[PDB]
RNA sequence: CAUCGGUUUGGAGCGGCAGGAUAAUGGCGGAGGAAUGUGGCACGGCUUCUGCUGUGUGUUAUAGCCUCUGACGAUACUGCCA
RNA sequence: CGAUGAUUUUUGCCCUGCACAUUUUAGAUGGAUACGAAUAAGACUUUUUAGUCGCUGGACCAUAGCAGGCUGGCAACGGUGCGCUUAGCGGAAAGGCUUUGUGCGCUUGCCGGCGGAUAGCAAUGUCAACAUGCGCGGGGAUAAAUCCUUUGCAUACGACUUAG
């Protein structure tokens, strides 16, 4: 989707036995706060004896990128369901925002594994600080010194249906 | 994976002048000139110096990268064809019936005429490609020498001669008769 | 269900439709391919079927049981008086096929060929080719201009020739006029050859030699409306079949719910255009020879 | 010699001046992917953009380090005087002439026609004798 | 003086329609040189004339007109919806109309 | 975007179906279209694949009478015409008129050899196909299935290009002379004012 | 044609206000650090050292970058304007 | 779909210069404005090293004058329309593209004088190419086919091959 990173905090409803239950935080990549709070309860019931009916959302906050114009490399740890089983995988993405790497991930597993949004768990998104942290060659090839490349065969978009001159692709 | 860039380096010997313009390679050497069109491939060329040429593929996938070292090898074969030549030697293999091979000329064209192959009355004729020289070896009994500047033409004439002498309706493990390429080298020994 | 037993189809689907020829004069569908290195020569001739005869001949075919031995063979006589050249046509290569560019005629045409252009000759003023005959007035530059156009643009040159049917015993007075392609030499050579032969006779001995293999173009014998039994050679039905037996019993399955084009049906038999090839020339006789 | 004809492409490199929206200049400061770059300029917002949305110009801002911040890019842009180099090219001149033509009024178009008539008279007079 | 045109060239393209049902009360018009809804919004409210020839003369003239006006844009490529006093006959699909420069708001 | 009296399209290097759809919408909307050089059109996919497709097309014929069935035209212009006609409601009077607005040719016959041929960028093979893909030339596909006049068209196309080259050399020479005359009248009062107006 | 009333679709619309990490950035200042190490230095292959260049070293020099942070100043986004 | 022959002695037919009036239009309303080829390439200059052009036709040509009137001058010896006229090229469906001389106009290249109203505040406010007919004028040419009789290379009848 078009996503945002949210900080969602929730807890079990206080009881006279437990008047200050533990506060649990999750980082959720969701298009809006309605899905952000929905995804939160989805993962807490995978981890704790809690429900939306027996729990309480305490805080929902957008987490903005720290340096949105600094180019980073992200490692994303995934747990997705295929047609046959459940698999763990790790992939890497280059982007300037943490959210935009997760958006690329969702497009990428849709394209390479036919994995829908419902079939994916994001275990962890980590910015790889060191160039030695980069394991995948499809993003390591852009970390070489003095990187240059042309864009051969440029196709120019025309406003008109008919053109009176021969087409060209220089660039 | 779309490799960002892949490179190969041609090496040009001292007397050879490669010449590339719009993926049309013209290699000139002491032995003559050879030309090759590579318009079916998306490659670019950079002259590093008079002894090296860079061959590059930009943002190429696995197969388009695979087509790069073959471009290098084809141009290298052109280079070694105009400076050393190519020589394929064929040996005549027969158990009973001697194979009578002659270099004949009919209608102004050179032909290799194979007779008596496995005793057959049929006369096999193989057209000799342009730029390719056939010779019956004097130093060796039952040997044909296929030589020329173009490796592709030389090897294809050798293959024509070998393929026209195939055995039919027999156990070819037993009936091993034929004309086979025994040595693939160069005219100028190194 | 399949046929109980197999049998080949009756008749050829390559000679459909079995209709009457559009004309009685057989037309050369294809001429011999032109070779420039050869001399300029005609590729066809028109004659009249006289009759059949018998010859005796010594066979020269080694390995045959009739080798060096006399054979008795059927032969056909074709009456072929010399044809007269009266015109020339130029053809142009186009992306839609050959196209005739210009037709140049001779100055004088005989009456037998001018009757070709009439349905009622006896009631006519016989005005054909009179203004064209006037085109030759004292310089004939119109004719030379058309001939130059043919030389400049034509790739295929055909001559126009007619038979001298008055030399045959036929009571018909119309000559038969046909286009005969000229092969050999350049286009200019062909046009010069055609012009120099205007109003001249061309004999068979200048077109065909003895021992040649030639083709025959003709319209076959007409038989009128014919039933399937003789038109297509189908099997006669049993003697005890109701409503007759010279039929095809099943003219189709239930589906396709139509009669197919491949089923034998009654219709017109004979009078078809045929091209028959590889007829050997045993004799090119001469009319002046008394033997 | 060898005489190899080489491509005269424009490269995606740190220091390339690009047009954005066919109006404004920017420079590439760092490459993200085959498809995306980070661009910056004095009169544009530092942003991650796709190379399809921009056009590489024949101008390179020399000696621009990878990942340079806005202050460094602005200082080096002013030093190299990229704006003047752009404004001196036929590309920028054609863009400017297109804008100027688009701002003409009906009266100015009439004057253009009249002056064109005069210049055509002079041009034909010169052409017939040469 | 070789040109005297004061209207923009147009074409009667279609009726308003779904896949199978057409609505003759709305015509789809292509204004020449217009390729976007932003360009086509200049022409909203302008009067359209379909000029045609007829067998009978009316007051010495064989030229008749059906008048209309541009009401709204259509789609993304600069076609407009038009509303004529009498519906344009279906035979005019592909026929040229005149997009008038009035009511002017320049 | 202008309405033209006739749009003459040079069909060389154009993808068959994309050009067909664009031309179909053009002629439906009342525009006269001429497509020349239909033997230089392109279909995506290797030659063998498109030849197999045409043989699938040839398989189809009316069983009870072959003369009623589909008529498989072999000429490149007729292949383009079939592609276009499949995109037209050709069984109505309006579709029939729209098809009357169209002409397709092999080569560039008169009078179009001395007219302006345009291209259609949305249907150009060099601009549409990924640079590694294989394509077919309709002229080669037509010859492989029965078209007889390939060598006639190329002989006539070489003659036309020789004549068209003489045209261009003459036109280029007069452009050079006119440019030299416009250079002489530069920096004149009329020229300076026209430069301030953008001309 | 004008103006009105009802309904409705728009504009590259314009302005004011509020919220958020009282946006995150960026710019300016301070402190620390590293490399896809700038200058320099030491060895080299081609250069009359003509973006010459490669490999080492180390930490701003004849480029810069990253992290933390201090006082300001904006913008995005989402709402509100009777 | 092409080439070619002949096309009514009738007041009928053909070609052509006008003049007028009509029917029709799948839809004029300044101009269909002509290299070829590649596209991981094109084109300029030096030098084959390098620099420059494109990044769309929002271009080019044409465009002022009662739908464009009537007159005058200046500057140039150009531009353009029409009519004769010279020569050449074009056969893919050429039916078009050039070109010589000449004559009559116009010229907005520049500067003048006179005219337009009232169609009333819009009403397509009527201006085109193709065709046909009809009047004149100038030239030009002067047929066949079918039925019928006949034939039998044909044939159910039509049709076909012949002859008259």
């Amino acid at each position: 989707s078009r996503l945002n990173e949210y900080q969602v905090i929730g807890r079990n409803l206080p009881t006279e036995s437990v008047p200050e239950p533990k506060l649990f935080r999750m980082r959720i990549f969701a298009p809006n706060t309605v899905v952000a709070k929905s995804r939160y309860w989805y993962f807490l019931q995978k981890l704790h004896k809690v429900k939306k009916a027996s729990g309480e959302i305490v805080s929902v906050n957008i987490i903005s990128e720290a340096k949105p114009t600094k180019v980073k490399t992200f490692g994303i740890w995934l747990r997705y369901e295929s047609r046959s089983g459940i698999h763990n995988m790790y992939k890497e993405y280059r982007d300037v925002t943490r959210v935009g790497a997760v958006e690329t991930m969702y497009q990428d597993l849709a394209a390479r594994h036919r994995a829908r949004f419902r079939s994916i768990h994001i275990l962890k998104v980590v910015e790889l600080e060191k160039t030695d942290d980069v394991k995948r060659q499809y993003v390591k090839q852009f970390l070489t010194k003095d990187l240059k490349f042309p864009l051969p065969h440029r196709v120019q978009k025309s406003k008109k249906l008919f053109q009176a001159t021969a087409p060209t692709t220089f660039y | 994976m779309k490799y960002i860039q892949t490179d190969q380096i041609l090496d040009i010997p001292e007397g050879v002048t490669v010449d590339i313009k719009a993926r049309v390679v013209k290699v000139t050497g002491p032995r003559g000139e050879l030309t090759k069109d590579l318009k079916h491939i998306d490659v670019t060329f950079n002259k590093i110096n008079n002894r090296a040429i860079k061959i590059t593929v930009h943002n190429g996938d696995r197969k388009h990268v695979a087509a790069l070292r073959t471009v290098k090898s084809l141009i290298a074969n052109l280079i070694t064809g105009v400076t050393k030549g190519y020589k394929y030697k064929m040996r005549f293999v027969y158990a009973h019936f001697p194979i009578n091979v002659n270099i004949i000329k009919k209608d102004g064209q050179d032909y290799v005429e194979i007779r008596n192959f496995l005793g057959e009355k049929r006369v096999r004729e193989v057209k000799i490609h342009e730029g390719v020289t056939m010779e019956i070896s004097s130093t060796q009994k039952d040997e044909l020498i296929v030589s020329g500047n173009s490796l592709e033409a030389v090897s294809q004439n050798a293959a024509d001669i070998q393929q026209i002498c195939r055995v039919r309706n027999k156990d070819i493990r037993k009936f091993l008769d034929g004309i086979y390429v025994s040595e693939r080298g160069t005219i100028v020994e190194e | 269900s399949h046929r109980k037993y197999e049998a080949p189809r009756h008749g050829s689907l390559g000679f459909l439709p079995r209709k009457r020829a559009a004309k009685q004069r057989g037309r050369v569908k294809s001429f011999p391919k032109d070779v420039k290195s050869k001399p300029v020569a005609l590729t066809a001739f028109l004659g009249y079927k006289a009759g059949m005869t018998t010859i005796v001949r010594d066979l020269d075919r080694p390995g045959s049981k009739m080798h060096k031995r006399e054979v008795v063979e059927a032969a056909t006589v074709v009456d072929t008086p010399p044809m007269v050249v009266v015109g020339v046509v130029g053809y142009v290569e186009t992306p839609r096929g050959l196209r005739s560019l210009t037709t140049v005629w001779a100055e004088h045409l005989s009456e037998e060929v001018r009757r070709r252009f009439y349905k009622n000759w006896y009631k006519s003023k016989k005005k054909a080719f009179t203004k064209y005959s006037g085109k030759y007035a004292t310089d004939a530059k119109q004719v030379e201009t058309e001939l130059a156009r043919i030389k400049k643009y034509a790739s295929v040159v055909r001559v126009l020739a007619h038979t001298q049917i008055k030399k045959t015993p036929l009571s018909q007075k119309k000559a038969h006029l046909a286009e005969i392609q000229i092969n050999g030499g350049s286009v200019s050579d062909k046009v010069d050859w055609a012009k120099e032969h205007f109003e001249k006779e061309v004999s068979v001995d200048s077109v065909f030699e003895q021992d040649e293999m030639i083709d025959v173009i003709a319209v076959t014998k007409g038989h009128g409306f014919e039933g399937v039994t003789h038109r297509w050679g189908t099997k006669k039905l049993p003697r005890k079949t109701h409503r007759g037996l010279r039929k095809v019993a099943c003219i189709g399955a239930w589906h396709p719910a139509n009669v197919n084009w491949t089923v034998a049906r009654a219709g017109q038999n004979g009078y078809h255009h045929r091209t028959s090839i590889n007829h050997k020339v045993y004799r090119v006789g001469k009319g002046t020879d008394e033997a | 010699s060898s005489t190899v004809k080489a491509a005269n492409w424009r490269f995606v490199e740190v220091g390339r001046v690009v047009l954005v929206d066919n109006k404004e200049l920017a420079t590439i400061v760092e490459i993200i992917d085959q498809k995306r770059v980070l661009i910056d300029g004095p009169k544009i917002q530092r942003q991650a953009i796709a190379l399809a949305k921009i056009v590489l110009t024949p101008i390179v801002l020399p000696n621009l380090p990878r990942g340079s911040r806005t202050a460094t890019v602005t200082k080096k842009w002013a030093a190299a005087d990229i704006d003047a180099k752009w404004a001196a090219s036929g590309w920028a001149k054609k863009l400017a002439n297109k804008e100027r033509r688009s701002q003409l009024s009906d009266f100015e178009r009439f004057q253009v026609m009249v002056l064109k008539k005069q210049r055509r008279f002079a041009t034909k007079k010169a052409l017939v004798k040469a | 003086a070789e040109s005297h045109r004061l209207y923009v060239k147009g074409k009667h393209i279609s009726y308003q329609r779904s896949k199978s049902v057409t609505n003759p009360n709305v015509s789809l018009i292509q204004i020449e040189g217009v390729a976007s809804p932003k360009d086509a919004k200049f022409y909203l409210g302008k009067r359209i004339a379909y000029v045609y020839r007829a067998p009978k003369e009316i007051r010495g003239s064989k030229i008749r007109v059906i008048w209309g006006k541009v009401t709204r844009t259509h789609g993304n490529n600069g076609l407009v919806r038009a509303n004529f006093k009498k519906n344009l006959p279906p035979k005019t699909f592909g026929a040229s109309v005149r997009i008038m420069l009035y009511p002017s708001n320049i | 975007s202008s309405f033209e009296k006739v749009v003459v399209i040079d069909g060389k290097g154009h993808l068959l179906g994309r050009l067909a759809s664009i031309v179909s919408k053009q002629i439906l909307n009342g525009q006269k279209v001429v497509v020349v050089r239909c033997e230089e059109l392109n279909i995506s996919g290797e030659f063998f694949r498109n030849k197999l497709k045409y043989h699938d097309y040839l398989r189809k014929a009316t069983r009870y009478n072959k003369k009623k069935g589909p008529f498989h035209f072999r000429a490149p212009s007729r292949i383009l015409y079939k592609a276009i006609r499949g995109m037209i409601p050709h069984k109505t009077a309006r579709g029939k008129a729209a098809l009357e607005r169209l002409k397709v040719f092999e080569g560039v016959p008169p009078p179009y050899d001395k007219k302006k041929r345009v291209v259609v960028p949305q249907a150009l093979r060099v601009l549409r196909l990924k640079p590694g893909r294989k394509y077919t030339t309709v002229g080669k596909l037509s010859s492989a299935v029965g078209w007889k006049y390939e060598s006639v068209v190329e002989k006539l196309e070489e003659k036309r290009k020789v004549q068209s080259a003489e045209y261009y050399a003459k036109k280029k020479a007069l452009t050079k002379k006119l440019n030299a005359a416009k250079a002489s009248t530069a920096e004149s009062e009329a020229a300076q004012k026209l430069a301030a107006f953008g001309y």
